[PDB]
């Protein structure tokens, strides 16, 4: 396939080739100019906060080291030794002040340094240079207040440039709550999946909750739980929905702080979530104080997806076209109560965690779905989302981004892959930024 | 047993170990195999309002964890090491049910097909509570649905019974500390 | 079990619970369990010809079915539910035991190696035949041969045993409704 | 590969690749050439007598739903949401005014019609085309007596025609009998093998089974059992072997009527055959009537086998170069005793269902013949298909086809295989033809 | 058995099936049952040193082979039909353990998960030696480390069981035949 | 992949693409350039002593049968019958004369012959010419001292010629000892690593013994113990590594003659090995009859790697690039006591066989350096090779090959990934041996 000229995604976003869920060539070519190339979730400052701390974490396919430095910066490198190419770390997490490879024993700093091997004076003598056998590392870090993420191209844009307009909707929630917390470890589970299913159904896919989450609406008793069965449409004004130009985008639905919480946390939520939002009027204005206490369903682009308020937090790591694995924490507002940050950390797994029952909802939805991109009187086929174009905006005065002011539609379909095509079809960075000098007009048309 | 000897022996797995090797009740093990083999059979054929019902006591917590990979000799990082897959009352079980009853649960059409093979009983009752019954098991629980699709879930369950309404033995706790830890059977959306 | 409240329960499965919870008696289970585990170790080491002496009745219906996948909600269309993976008479079943003996099964040499778990082990006497014995146990069977091919079946079997020649109790009926409906086993020539 | 020019099967059909057995690039060519382009066994009328009834089926990799209309006639569609491409349907057989999909609530009709979007009016106001929205339908579907067959290509020979000779043969049971019914539902069970395997050995193959059904020969006692171990050949005309220009073919073996069935059904089926060929002589003929009660195994090209009498009937159903998915059906005279009926349908299964134990014979031979096709050494070597070579007739007096006056030979082999060569490389029907026009000379040479 | 008419039957599967057959003794085989359901607990939390102490007697061989694939009707090839995966003395044993607790074991970091399954347990004493338990019973062991990596193993196990020091029954002999010819766990590195 | 261009192995072996270890793609190429043109381990004399006696065995992915004909020389033949292909010999080993196809019965001769086919006169009369029908046969089948390799290109050096400089160092134990037997059946296991991670490692990695097996050291009490955790280097001239021509190469360690085995055995196998080495002094001089017990890891090219004195002897016989069959086989020297040969047996076994757990210690290594290999970050990155470059010799009067005289090294990674690339580069024997001209200079370099 000829990935400059192949149409994957139609004008505007309307559509995309059913194969693009499973291709394995496309798979492949995705590591290189989606994996390789965007902004990566890794950790937490949370999960990180002491010097030598450590976790691992995947990008893409790959494998990375992610370490707190003495200086309180982090680095992150690949989690293969310079030797023979033996994975350096087996656990998940921990602290060190280095890691010694269980094949012929180098031993790397906590700044991937390469600093002993073993007998180097009567094997290697002065002759091993060891400043140039640092283990490979993740060329940008950077935190959007204190969440981690990673790129191994040094030419991306800087992360806050590349959330774009998604970021004026975060910061609420993201910086103005005083900051957030990452509860792990994370649910680990692996779906037959591609790991664009999820990715789109988070970014911007109101429409499937009241049918695909029937029975766990019926069932938890949740504040949005008027929807189930589509018994009953949000009303207008109920919400929006937005994206960006390097392809985040998010759902809003007013005021739904407890999420998808069951009624034990319901009055307990809405009352924590409404005092500060009286406090936030003062600082940051009424709008963006109530865009804090708003369910915020949201991927930042490609692989990362979190509903904010219920404090679900997602990587869909790709393993294959249609293997995912799914990595599930909790995100808390650290000056919630410890006591109400358990119950939350909780209530996140029991409903979107590996035993998550409305996650479960969605399984035969996301692996059918992706299973069907390999068959072959489906490869050719044209997966809609038209849902809404024709009535998006740009360049709002109250709202950032190409926005459809209603709460249910796919505009946050049509930018995700906007962006998608314009990266696949792109050999660098220069090359998408010249794919998308018009992307908002080409979003917004008819 | 000591565990600065049993280097790879937890201080809990130790505390368990002695429970059942004391005061040893032949009668005791049988009531809990029967017990055990009818909450299975129960859950197999589906009945869960029957099994929150004839198994599950009021006062249940129904825990599932899955544990962080740590390294062994790991002795500073202090962070949540494990999180609940499950930590159910009974109040959420029963939303749990609910859900699996509800006609608008698609997923179980067509219908899901479960067996469970129980083994290892172990019983001893609580040395200070006389009416709290300790039961240990493993079980292997296959699921099987559209097909092709076929799940095996491998647990030990360290279980607390106790004498409820009419007398009935039922759950009053229920710990699972899960094996594995990136699950490879879509979810874990069975009762272990 | 009331299966409209328990919406998900069949008629079927309601009655075999029914059938258990009632008179347990412990020395029964135990017989069952006795009868079950020597039954498994003739057919492991592929003694067929004593297998069906000692374990299987004159008037034996040995059935295992596959059932097509309906919708939960499914109550117009009226066609066979199910097809007979087995259901062989005695006669029949001797004719299986043949096939495996000849030394022309070609498919038998290597000599394959069976390894089964039999648990979950329920006993009662029928209400009105005080000579039948209901049995059900649940079987995990490993079938392994040629260097690397490996089949793993699991099954719960809906039995009935009733003594026969000098005494010794022998099965008169099997059911099992295979839980997996597409097989991925290569075939289903275990018995079950 | 290019399939153009690459010679995989030798003129006359005398030899394949083994290749043909193991290479995927080939098996994802089939997909284009064999499978999207012919006529592929769908379900029975029996199956689905009654409008709104329906069945799934696969056709090649690809799931249809296959629906009876309410004027009567059957229609086939992709099982795929024509929204996000969801799987709509995930049972085996029902009865429904139409399938709503679990995702988004999508809801088309038995007829593929796009029905109903759950908030149309509110979402999408006028702007969704329904009418364009329908499910992708399967372009051709026909009826051979009850047995409903599907084609994906518009430009295929009509299933009479594509049935060419083999129509002649199969019509005595499938007519002339009062018809057919199918008893479900299928055992369906996974092999190694690829489908080609157990479709050649079905279509031609009487000489595997004195020796590889020894076993079953001599345990069950059916009427075939004199060839045990090889201990006797079939007497002179004890039958014969036919194919055709579009790739079906068959053994017939005289009067076998009671075919694999054990000595249990034999008396019974030989009393009912033959007293219904008493009836036949004088509507058909005598030679016709005698065929009606001679056992046939046939393949209906591609993955469509019988054994007419015995009462099996198979879908090789492919997954992969070392994979299919066998379903395994009864067929019974719909005049038969209904106790007949249901006997027969056991003796099926227990012969040739999933514990069938005369179809467990096959498997080692199926599956490392199969899978011999990936091994290095094997995948240029040539397997032989030249028993009965140069005594091939066509345009006999009495029997139709290319014909093979003998039971035992290669005959159905050769032009199964001259046609799959034809399909594979060819873009269409028309070159099909093209290269087909001299079809049965090049069988009948020497 | 007559090995002569059940044509598969091995001279020593016939062997193992008389043993059990005649003197039934119910307790006997409960007995069994703790003293099996105890040696796969204290494996199962890796209390290696414990399973020695308590579980293992001084005079054991503790055997698995892996038998070569051969035609069923050979009769002139007589070269060495098997080789042993596991062939230990107590000593031999130790080895093994001292291997497992070693802090510088790196696969045993991060912590291995074990589950055993234990089934189908037959006890007789023997008939000569009246201090001489022979158990026979079947494991599937469940093994998983490293997220993703899990093993399974299934086998039967004839043991014979003394009583030792402090009148402690301690495993004298286990013999396995291991039924997969080619292993697809990577090793064999389990306590079967 | 361009195989002519592509630099996997930089200058003088000193690196090679990790990508090597994963390349799905390089692994098919393989079978070719190594597999189909290399000798590759059969069996040995004392598995196959008599006539008609046989065992299979991988050459590569394919399969083939070794059998003992009636004059006392062996032939091999593909394991697939002439017919239709299916897999002729189902078991290990055994004694016949020849074998039968279970398909449609097909016989065979130990001799590869077609000597019989059912019913041939009366099916195919007198057109079958059996004669061009004979099993595929190997075209070169050599021993070396009773250890039987094959060929299947006719063009290949003579097996001594292939074994080059390596000869000499095996000679000792293989030879002069009186000769060796292979103790069969062999263990056998899959492990998820590419075949060329445990050939490297026992071809010239010395270096991990310490480390990688600390606690096996630590807990067996062998001869090497002193190893253990890296607690103490080898003294100055413990030993030596060398390599040749055509990749095959080893590590000698100085008087080891127990190598792994356990406490339990080192003074009755010290003693044997010292009272020979005695004799041996006048008939072979003193160094070779130090060499004969001194501890040698060899990998005879490309995929049979041994321990002699330890008496390991494996076969990493390739799945896929990132799946191995492990066999593993003792070896023992014909005039041990009986009871020796059978206790050391089982200590080979108990340390490197199915649950070795020496061999246990290495799982992680191998797996993880190979499947690092598919990694998209890795692919691209340098495996390192280069530990005692610049200090190897050639044409030393003593030790003959490329050799580094200093126990712990790399030479033999350098000469081995050296043949590996003149193969992989290479369309025949011949464009090897002008890639290999100057073999000696490119590895002793600098
Ligand atoms: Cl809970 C919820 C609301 C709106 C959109 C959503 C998208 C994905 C998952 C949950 C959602
Ligand atoms: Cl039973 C029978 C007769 C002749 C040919 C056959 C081909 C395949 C399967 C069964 C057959
Ligand atoms: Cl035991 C031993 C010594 C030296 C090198 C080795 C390489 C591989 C395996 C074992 C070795
Ligand atoms: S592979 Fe890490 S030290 Fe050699
Ligand atoms: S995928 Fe079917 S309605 Fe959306
Ligand atoms: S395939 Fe071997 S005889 Fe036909
Ligand atoms: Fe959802
Ligand atoms: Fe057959
Ligand atoms: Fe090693």
């Amino acid at each position: 396939m000829n990935y400059n000229n192949k149409i994957l995604v139609s004008e505007s976003g309307l559509s995309q080739k059913h194969l693009i869920h499973g291709d394995e060539e496309l798979f492949q070519h995705e590591l290189k100019t989606i994996f390789a190339r965007n902004w990566l979730f890794l950790t937490h400052d949370s999960l990180i906060p002491a010097p030598g701390d450590y976790v691992t974490a995947k990008m893409g396919i790959d494998e990375v080291i992610v370490s707190r430095q003495n200086d309180g910066s982090i680095r992150a490198f690949l989690n293969v030794c310079r030797h023979r190419g033996k994975t350096l770390v087996s656990v998940e997490a921990g602290n060190a002040k280095g890691f010694v490879c269980s094949y012929h024993g180098w031993g790397f700093g906590s700044n991937g340094e390469l600093q002993s091997v073993p007998f180097e004076k009567d094997l290697y003598g002065e002759s091993l240079n060891k400043k140039c056998l640092g283990l490979k590392e993740v060329a940008r870090v950077e935190s959007f207040h204190g969440f981690i993420y990673g790129c191994f191209d040094q030419e991306a844009p800087p992360l806050m440039d590349y959330l774009g307009d998604a970021a004026w909707y975060l910061e609420p929630m993201f910086k103005h709550s005083g900051g957030l917390e990452l509860v792990g470890p994370p649910g680990k589970v692996v779906i037959k999946a591609n790991w664009k299913a999820p990715a789109e159904n988070f970014v911007g896919d109101a429409y499937h909750v009241g049918w695909t989450h029937a029975s766990s609406l019926r069932s938890g008793e949740s504040i949005f739980s008027s929807l189930a069965g589509n018994a009953a449409l949000p009303p207008e004004g109920a919400g929006l929905q937005m994206t960006s130009k390097y392809g985040s985008g998010m759902g809003v639905l007013w005021d739904g702080y407890s999420g998808v919480h069951s009624a034990d946390l319901v009055p307990e939520l809405m009352a924590f979530g409404g005092a500060k939002q009286e406090r936030l009027n003062k600082e940051i204005g009424d709008v963006r104080a109530r865009i804090y206490r708003s369910h915020l369903n949201c991927t930042v682009f490609p692989n990362n997806s979190m509903l904010t308020c219920s404090g679900v937090f997602k990587v869909w790591n790709p393993i294959d076209a249609n293997t995912t694995e799914v990595w599930t924490y909790a995100i808390v507002e650290k000056d919630m109560p410890e006591d109400l940050k358990r119950r939350l950390a909780d209530s996140v797994q029991r409903t979107f965690g590996p035993a998550g029952f409305w996650e479960s909802d969605d399984n035969d939805n996301m692996e059918t779905a992706s299973q069907n991109g390999k068959k072959y009187q489906s490869r050719d086929s044209d997966l809609l989302s038209n849902l809404g174009f024709g009535e998006d905006v740009y360049g709002d005065a109250v709202y950032p981004g190409v926005v459809g002011k209603s709460a249910i539609g796919e505009t946050s379909y049509r930018g995700f892959y906007r962006a998608y095509q314009a990266h696949v079809s792109s050999s660098n960075w220069a090359e998408f930024e010249h794919a998308s000098s018009t992307w908002h007009t080409e979003l917004t048309k008819t | 047993i000591n565990i600065q000897e049993d280097k790879l022996v937890s201080a809990h797995d130790a505390e368990e170990i002695l429970r059942f090797f004391n005061c040893h009740d032949s009668a005791l093990q049988q009531e809990a195999t029967t017990l055990l083999t009818q909450e299975a059979h129960l859950l197999d054929i589906q009945a869960y309002r029957a099994w929150l019902e004839h198994c599950v006591g009021s006062e249940v917590q129904y825990q599932v964890i899955s544990r962080e990979l740590r390294a062994a000799s790991e002795r500073r990082y202090k962070l949540n090491e494990a999180m609940n897959v499950y930590n159910e009352n009974f109040q959420q079980l029963k939303v749990r049910v609910e859900h699996q009853l509800d006609p608008q649960n698609w997923g179980n059409s067509p219908k899901l097909r479960f067996t469970r093979f129980i083994t290892n009983v172990q019983a001893a009752m609580d040395v200070n509570d006389k009416e709290l019954l300790h039961i240990r098991s493993n079980v292997i629980l296959h699921r099987a649905r559209r097909g092709n699709q076929v799940d095996v879930f491998y647990a030990a369950r360290e279980d607390k019974w106790k004498r409820g309404e009419g007398g009935v033995r039922k759950l009053v706790q229920r710990f699972v500390d899960y094996p594995e830890r990136i699950l490879q059977t879509h979810n874990l959306m069975v009762f272990l």
